[PDB]
């Protein structure tokens, strides 16, 4: 009863860790949001740039807004990544 | 050659032969890391088993970054003091 | 907003309270306001006034 | 209401003034304690 | 926006418990978001 949800994903047990590397296709794959500028949060001081370090499509850790991605409080996000081209 | 390692930089040393009629000066150059990169992705299967890594989790040319992931805001929050501290 | 649950009547116009008041658990004895520019807003929770 | 510190003059501040006293001009001022006792109850 | 689900009365009326971590309504008790 964690959560304070309901979910049709069926419950299991974790029984095998495969460790690994990231391909660069699996970076890019996985990655929703192409970080792009050097700054946060934008010029009016309100929101977040778009594109940058704190893109709304990553998640939000405050408890009046929700994920862009997901549509779900701070309690129940758990965080989406991002990446940056060399 | 013979390489060596100087601080992030690894450096190699041609030891020319001596008939070739050169004196014995090994010619220093700094690798470059495209040149590795490109060497380590014409390695095969079998190479690939013998030296110890996987063809499908532990390739060694994804030793050798060309794209860094983001982590999302949970994994590095921010304290807000105040509505304009952060 | 965000105004404490502890008990501000003890305080006085000058928003400090006053020697000889029996205080106790989490009871406020100094007040003290912010100011907040307009454009800062805390997600919907601000309100007009 | 309040009370000078070396001298122990009374004086009343409003919520601008300077916060000195008027005769010594010092820089410490205490305050008055509550001229209507207050009974209470110790729970 | 938080707003009870039985009481249904606009504007809401709500208590936090810090000490607890919960957030009340101070109407049925009802116990809103937690943690």
């Amino acid at each position: 009863m964690v959560g304070q949800q309901y979910s049709s994903a069926p419950l299991r047990t974790v029984k095998e860790v495969q460790f690994g590397l990231f391909s660069p296709e699996e970076v890019r794959a996985i990655s929703v949001a192409k970080i792009r500028f050097p700054e946060t949060m934008d010029e009016t001081q309100t929101r977040a740039k778009i594109g940058g370090l704190n893109d709304p499509r990553l998640g939000s850790i405050d408890r009046n807004l929700k994920c862009q991605t997901c549509q779900e409080g701070m309690n129940e996000c758990p965080g989406h990544f991002g990446h940056i081209d060399l | 050659p013979t390489i060596r390692k100087d601080g992030l930089k690894l450096v190699g040393s041609w030891k020319k032969d001596r008939a070739t009629g050169d004196a014995d000066e090994p010619e220093l150059r700094v690798l470059s890391t495209e040149e590795i990169l490109n060497i380590f992705k014409h390695i095969s299967v079998k190479d690939f088993t013998s030296l110890g890594f996987n063809e499908v989790f532990s390739r060694p040319e994804w030793m050798i970054l060309t794209c860094l992931p983001v982590p999302p805001p949970p994994v590095r929050p921010s304290i807000s003091f105040n509505e304009s501290q952060r | 907003l965000r105004m404490k649950h502890g008990t501000y009547d003890k305080l006085d116009d000058d928003g400090l309270i006053a020697p000889g008041v029996r205080v106790s658990g989490e009871d406020v004895i100094i007040g003290k306001t912010t100011p907040i520019s307009p454009d800062e807003e805390e997600l919907g929770q601000r309100t007009a006034y | 209401k309040y009370i000078c510190a070396e001298c122990s003059s009374k004086l009343s501040l409003s919520r601008t003034d300077a916060v000195r006293c008027k005769d010594c001009g010092h820089r410490i001022l205490l305050k008055a304690r509550t001229k209507r006792l207050v009974q209470f109850e110790a729970r | 926006v938080l707003t009870c689900p039985e009481c249904k009365v606009y504007p809401p009326k709500i208590v936090e418990r810090f000490s607890e971590g919960d957030v009340v309504c101070a109407l049925c008790g009802l116990v809103l978001s937690d943690k």
